[PDB]
């Protein structure tokens, strides 16, 4: 069958001014036009797949940026969502938010719930196997957040010649709560041997990987899709 | 000057090269992070980037660098297919059917 072409989607989220910006009286610079454009002063317009103003709720972010990825992964595509932007621009708010709060939780916890809501309604002939892994990269070294004794995991290539982290803990999960248990576990473990979490989290990448495998027991076909959910280190210059 | 994170200059170099159309010596190997993202940026993957920005005038130069990263990234295309696996017996049946 022939493959399809698809562009990398780009959504831009402007968070509200922060406590220091408001107390310093900072002006709000962006100007919005329609659902996709933003202009900074007299500069040329920037057009994205979506521009999300400060008044966007976490659930509106999720619908605009991640809801489709979950459907795509459940059809057997590989899918990746990464957040990018300078330290304090809102990356962790976006990918995690307040993890267990229904209104403030971010993208990762909402995907943890939505993957199960879709699976419960799928075809009765399918058998599912979902394994998650949680790791970080700091000074070009990979530490397993589910086993912090492993602080230099290597990258190898899988059977489709695709790079993957070798030797990383993998946990099979069968509910949104089991996914959130892994995240809670890795969040706590990450403080181990870190002497400043504010600085560390700003200079490190956090990667949550959800590997979704499906088998049609009648047709004998299998689909699989790896969904990478990445919270990059800050992109600011020295 | 340079990005605080060398994996972030590596990532800006990878997006720039891909946005240019160069894809020869695109520097994925400059960092583990860009190695892990190689398939999301030039492989068999449907990728979405959420660029996060402060709306303060104080952050304007960093904001513009983030918007430029997004504008370049959005032009990148990938060729994608679902990851389907067939047993050898079903695969041979489709082949024979496709061959007749
Ligand atoms: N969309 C938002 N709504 C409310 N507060 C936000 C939002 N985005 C960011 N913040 C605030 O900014 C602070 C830093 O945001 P964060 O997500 O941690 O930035 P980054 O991960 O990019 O360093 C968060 O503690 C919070 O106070």
């Amino acid at each position: 069958a022939d493959p399809a072409e698809c562009s990398i989607k780009v959504m831009c989220r402007f968070r509200p001014l922060n406590e220091a910006e408001i107390l310093r009286g900072d002006k709000f610079i962006p100007k919005f036009k329609g659902e996709e454009t933003v202009v900074i002063g007299q500069g040329k317009p920037y057009v994205f797949d979506r521009v999300l103003p400060p008044n966007t709720t976490q659930e509106q972010v999720y619908n605009a940026c991640a809801k489709q990825i979950v459907k795509d992964v459940l059809e057997g595509y590989n899918g990746t969502i990464f957040a990018y932007g300078q330290t304090s621009s809102g990356k962790t708010h976006t990918m995690e938010g307040k993890l267990h709060d229904p209104q403030l939780m971010g993208i990762i916890p909402r995907i943890a719930h939505d993957i199960f809501d879709h699976i419960y309604s799928m075809d009765e002939n399918l058998e599912f196997h979902i394994k998650v892994s949680y790791f970080e990269i700091y000074l070009d070294k990979i530490r397993d957040l589910l086993d912090v004794s492993k602080t230099n995991l290597a990258v190898h290539e899988d059977k489709n010649r695709v790079p993957y982290v070798k030797g990383c803990t993998e946990r099979f999960v069968s509910s949104p709560e089991e996914v959130m248990d892994v995240i809670d576990e890795g969040k706590a473990n990450r403080h181990v041997a870190v002497t400043n979490m504010n600085e560390h989290s700003s200079r490190s990448h956090s990667i949550f990987l959800i590997n979704i495998k499906q088998e049609n027991v009648e047709t004998e076909k299998k689909l699989s899709g790896k969904l990478y959910l990445v919270d990059l280190a800050g992109s600011e210059k020295v | 000057a340079k990005n605080i994170n060398k994996s972030l200059s590596a990532l800006g170099n990878v997006i720039s090269a891909l946005a240019e159309g160069t894809k020869t010596h695109v520097p994925y190997r400059d960092s583990k992070m860009t190695r892990i993202l190689q398939d999301s940026l030039d492989g068999n993957c449907r990728t979405t980037i959420v660029i996060c920005c402060s709306p303060s005038v104080f952050n304007e130069a960093e904001t513009k660098s983030t918007l430029m990263f997004g504008q370049r990234a959005k032009t990148i295309k990938n060729t994608v297919s679902v990851n389907l696996e067939l047993t050898a017996e079903e695969w041979k049946k489709k082949y024979e059917k496709e061959k007749e």
